[PDB]
């Protein structure tokens, strides 16, 4: 990297958050709260009445058919019975909000495009980026303007659901017959008139296969929204990668394929009895409006893992039964640390330090607080099923086909297997492929069901020592990890404004034995708040002690 | 007088410049064509048009008729030459006077009928009033009265592609005539017309005229149409004007075989 | 929930990878293998005779303008100074495959469901399945069938990368208009004849921005792909996020929309001296071939 | 005998069956689309064609011409009646007979000329003949000639937007002619040609038929030229034959008007 454009762009983005919070600031306040009313509304109406309602939508639109209604019924319905419904409802608002904001910003910049050549090639890189350039990288910056919630997940979604509405929307206006044009030009038609006359009803199948387009996109761009903290269907669909479920992230996925269509369906029916029909459709909505008529607190964010999900939902109820008002977001790791460390977040409790979240607690440390391990046992290191004869790194000869199975790059748990791979002879000419998370779940549990050697870099707690049965490897040289820590995480400046609190976060501890006896429970199939209200019921006193 | 016309050119493809020097010495069209690619849709045309008159233009398919209909709407520039309405160079005219110019002053009917599909023949027929902000029932009363005139008021709620070509150029005449300007730039109307239907328009265009002293340039290849009708008789070939008469060119003529 | 939809799924992952095992663990090797010789390939040529050939082909189909040109030099170059050279190899590797096989897949499929108002609506609910269905879901049972590698990536982004190209090819073979239909089927023009000359040609724009669609979002499904091993520029991004450097993954992401960029570019000069520029083309190629072997 | 056309009727629109049982009472076309939106495009049309022969077609503009001339190609289907191409009902036939008959029996020439955009002169003329797999030289030389023939040979090159309605109806007549087949439909091939053009291809299809006892159907609204070639004349009216003479017409007549 001869041309520091690293250092450029981080100076430039640290700069830049730096003075340029507080309208961001502002709007994205104005914006969460809208979003949470338009869900909170969207929620409070019945899911049957919803079901019936947009059943009846259906008919009225279909007119004689009844594959669309009859879908809409079973798919929603279905829905409902997996207990989905106020994920779609949040999943609802910020698509629906995304797509408006798409369309809108997009058939105009496409028919500008149309009437300017100039324009046209001003754009189509700027539509390639947006389309193209990995939503990751904007989005740490894209969290520190608009904050965690609904609207960098709106942005992000926007701005990777634009490029194929204008993109059509250029043709179809490019598209259509010159003659019609001049006709249309010799009777003094404005170009708005023409534009509205001519231009767009000719274009309109581009245009809606454009809309099509844009709403599948943004349909897609849920999990990229629901890992900074966007609730719905995407924070199942991570939780079921995280589990390696295909079950759960199928069903996830289904209930945002039938959502998909549904809208694609009503938006279809735009492109080309009637007074009965219409105040049918009326009178349904108002009865959708009239069904919806019917503190010491602390904003944490944490992680989609088990591990981090008990402890949290202990430490929450431990908060509400002793006065409190608790608001638990679920984000990814990088994104929580960033929220912390801007002070959005008042803190997290996932610090597992000093080996895995090392790169994190170094970038940051100097602008959050850290407030000691809140357990200890914890370990990471290499991992082997418990059948496999290996029981030291030493002895590995050739298993795996001498092919180690990684988390994700950067982690340092893959940076200590990397020192690992260097500092030994034995697995020298080995290899680390660095993978996601999930893929190493995946891999692990299929050749657990083949029986075939598998090696991963792997840590405890975690779901995979209870599921599937396994065993650590002997580090003799300590290049892997040595017993690391969870610990505690706070934003700079709670001990001022929030203490009630921050007594709480500082002498939060309890061992890792309880956490695998509150996975145990979850996994059984017990909810996750009542795994916390067992545990606090057995485990009283030491709650009690934290407060 | 209504329309002047001085040095008015349009060469199109390229090599304009070339093609232009050629014709300056003369030279024939399809040479031009074969050394340049430039094909000279029309030459130093030149004349004058007076109002409440059926201005004829005739010629062969391939002399540059339709293009000059276009020029004097301005629905393309031409490389050389001066269009005069009413004293005023339309090339020298701000969109809002130009709008004013197409909607009243002067409407076209195009070879190809310019349909829109996605518009039944009666709002096809009564676009022109519509880009002109009229109500909606006198425009649709109007548009009406036109296709019963073109007798097509039973097809007012069918689409173009439910139609002939004889239903769709009347079609394109009645959305020319409603909009009743003070010119009528007409392009071959009636070369899909049966005789009857075609006398019916002939009429209908000669009390239109009587009536309302009211400038018309039809296209036409049929004689005896011409004659009737035209007052006033232009004949093309290659680009160029060849005679400016009105019922003297059947008596004298350059080599006008053209004429019976 | 009360209809274990869930139980139901897992049922029939475990059942086809036990079933489906040879072929999937053959399909396996035999990709990985192929790509990784292509990337081999692609890498043992110098990056600055790439660059050269790259720029003077963009040269050749430009004509005059340069910006393009200039562009792809810049860029390339900016990327083979950062060090992503072999990461933007895969990665190129990667999306050529992906757009491929989804274009050789599409277009038919397009055409038969242009002319099938029955497979129009029989497909449509399946493109919207594999369109809207989150990249992750397709990490567990790629995974489980083709394990860890490069495959499994082309195979999402396949996934995703279709239905653009299915359905710009439906819009503009159903968009054509009937009149020159009836006249190619006046003068006994088979569907073949009538699609290879009339339909295709006229679709063209509508079959191309598809495409386009096609080749962006197959780069957009890059980080999901290098979340599931496939090696590239996806790598770096991780890697950036996870180390929370933005300078890193803004890095790797401009390579990859420079990549973008300059795919879309050559693509586009498909829709619409020549034997020079051929020739030239040629000994360009063979250059590309000393290289390889060089 | 080359062509038998019995009880043929295409009804277009919906609600065929009412629309039907109403001619069948013998009611007019603009009640039955009044109640029905269905236009009867043509009623019980039974007649014969010899070879050799210009089966001249005339009548109003809606009165069902362009549908005869569809039905006989079969690119529409009747809702009832027989068309019998050299003893062979073309709706009973396989998509290769077809083929072959669509390729060498019959070529047709549109009103709107069928012209493809994006290919040159010399490649809709010879597209007749690439379907033909005929090589590239022989049919680039046929196309060729019949562009000189017509009148177009320097606008080889060129794409039909760089071109005129006469120019394009040519185009299309010499795609027609180029694939020299057995039958020509002709659809108004000559209504945008000048009297002197006119009269060339007039004189074409002379030649061909006297050289090549050759069957053309030939619809035109002009009077003069169908008595000049048409060996026999066929007149519509809101869908129905009237006459079938070929120069009795003008002694004999039930109300036709149309001539005179
Ligand atoms: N878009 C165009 N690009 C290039 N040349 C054109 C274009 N449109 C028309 N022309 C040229 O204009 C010349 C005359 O056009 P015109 O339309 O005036 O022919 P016509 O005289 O209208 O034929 P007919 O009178 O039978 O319509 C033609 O020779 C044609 O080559
Ligand atoms: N696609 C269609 N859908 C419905 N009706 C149609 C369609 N095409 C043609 N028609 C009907 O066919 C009837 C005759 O069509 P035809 O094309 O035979 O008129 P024409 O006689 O061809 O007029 P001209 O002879 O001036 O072309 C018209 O009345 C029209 O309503």
């Amino acid at each position: 990297g001869q041309v520091p454009i690293a250092n450029w762009v981080s100076s430039a983005t640290d700069w830049i958050t730096s003075t340029f919070s507080s309208g961001f600031d502002v709007i994205q306040k104005s914006g969460t709260v809208l979003m949470n009313g338009i869900t909170g509304a969207l929620t409070a109406v019945p899911f049957w009445l919803m079901i019936a309602v947009v059943t009846i939508l259906a008919i009225l639109v279909s007119g004689k058919k009844i594959a669309f209604p009859l879908f809409t019924f079973i798919g929603l319905s279905l829905i409902a019975n997996q207990g989905l419904w106020s994920d779609l409802m949040s999943t609802i608002t910020l698509v629906l909000l995304s797509s408006l904001l798409s369309i809108i910003i997009g058939v105009p910049l496409g028919i500008w495009m149309a009437k300017s050549d100039l324009v046209a090639k001003i754009v189509q890189p700027i539509l390639d980026f947006m389309q193209t350039m990995p939503g990751f990288v904007y989005l740490i910056p894209a969290v520190a303007f608009f904050g965690i919630g609904v609207v960098p997940g709106v942005f992000a979604s926007v701005i990777f659901a634009l490029p194929p509405t204008v993109r059509m929307t250029n043709l179809g206006i490019r598209q259509v017959s010159t003659e019609l044009v001049e006709a249309a030009d010799s009777f003094g038609s404005t170009a708005r008139q023409k534009l509205f006359k001519l231009e767009f009803p000719l274009a309109k199948g581009t245009i809606m296969a454009g809309v099509n387009q844009t709403i599948m996109l943004a349909l897609s761009m849920v999990v990229i929204a629901s890992m900074i903290g966007a609730p719905g269907l995407g924070r199942g669909v991570l939780a079921a990668v995280q589990s390696a479920d295909i079950g759960k992230g199928f069903v996830s996925g289904i209930s945002l394929v039938i959502l998909a269509i549904i809208i694609d369906r009503f938006t279809q029916k735009l492109n080309v009895v009637k007074k009965w029909k219409r105040g049918i459709a009326l009178v349904s909505l108002l009865a959708l409006i009239i069904g919806a008529f019917s503190d010491k607190k602390v904003d944490l964010v944490y992680m989609n893992w088990d591990s981090e999900v008990a402890s949290i939902n202990v430490l929450t109820q431990a908060m509400k039964e002793h006065g409190f008002d608790v608001k638990t977001t679920a984000l990814d790791n990088a994104v929580a640390w960033q929220t912390v460390a801007n002070g959005q977040a008042d803190g997290m409790v996932s610090a597992w330090l000093p080996n895995t979240h090392k790169t994190q607690w170094q970038k940051y440390g100097k602008s959050v607080d850290l407030l000691g391990p809140n357990l200890k046992g914890a370990k990471v290191g290499f991992v082997v099923p418990s059948y496999m004869n290996v029981n030291s790194i030493e002895d590995l000869t050739n298993q795996a086909n001498k092919t180690i199975t990684g988390i994700e790059p950067g982690a340092g748990v893959m940076a200590a297997s990397e020192k690992t791979l260097n500092s030994y002879d034995n697995l020298k000419d080995w290899k680390l492929v660095p993978s996601s998370s999930g893929a190493m779940t995946v891999a692990l549990g299929e050749a657990i069901k083949q029986h075939k050697d598998i090696v991963i870099t792997g840590w405890s707690p975690h779901w995979m020592f209870n599921k599937y049965d396994l065993k650590y490897l002997a580090d003799p040289k300590g290049t892997m990890g040595t017993s690391e820590n969870i610990n505690t995480i706070v934003r700079k400046g709670l001990k001022k404004e929030n203490p009630e609190a921050y007594k709480v976060l500082d002498k939060f501890n309890w061992t890792t034995k309880d956490m695998e006896a509150v996975m145990l429970d979850i996994q059984n199939g017990k909810t996750p708040e009542e795994a916390a209200k067992n545990w606090i019921k057995d485990h009283q006193k030491e709650v009690d002690k934290w407060f | 007088v209504k329309i002047k016309i001085e040095h008015l050119t349009k060469i199109f493809g390229k090599r304009i410049k070339t093609a232009l020097t050629m014709v300056e010495k003369g030279e024939p069209k399809n040479e031009i064509l074969k050394k340049t690619g430039a094909t000279v849709g029309v030459y130093d045309t030149n004349f004058e048009i007076n109002e409440g008159e059926i201005f004829v233009i005739m010629g062969l398919s391939g002399s540059g008729k339709s293009t000059l209909l276009r020029l004097l709407n301005r629905l393309i520039e031409p490389t050389s030459g001066k269009i005069f309405i009413d004293n005023q160079d339309v090339a020298t005219l701000n969109k809002e006077d130009l709008l004013q110019v197409r909607r009243k002053t002067m409407s076209m009917v195009f070879q190809n009928f310019g349909l829109f599909p996605h518009r039944t023949i009666l709002e096809n027929t009564e676009y022109g009033l519509e880009v002109q902000n009229v109500p909606k029932e006198e425009r649709r009363k109007r548009a009406e009265k036109a296709l019963d005139n073109a007798n097509l008021l039973d097809f007012k709620d069918q689409y173009p592609k439910q139609l002939s070509g004889g239903m769709q150029q009347r079609v394109g005449l009645a959305r020319a005539l409603a909009n009743d300007p003070e010119i009528l730039l007409m392009d071959q109307a009636f070369s899909a017309l049966d005789p009857l239907i075609r006398r019916e328009m002939q009429d209908e265009l000669l009390e239109l005229q009587a009536k309302f002293q009211k400038t018309i340039i039809f296209v036409s290849h049929d004689l005896n149409e011409a004659l009737r009708i035209g007052d006033r008789i232009a004949i093309m070939k290659d680009g160029k004007i060849m005679q400016i008469g009105t019922g003297e060119e059947i008596l004298t003529n350059p080599a006008n075989d053209y004429v019976k």
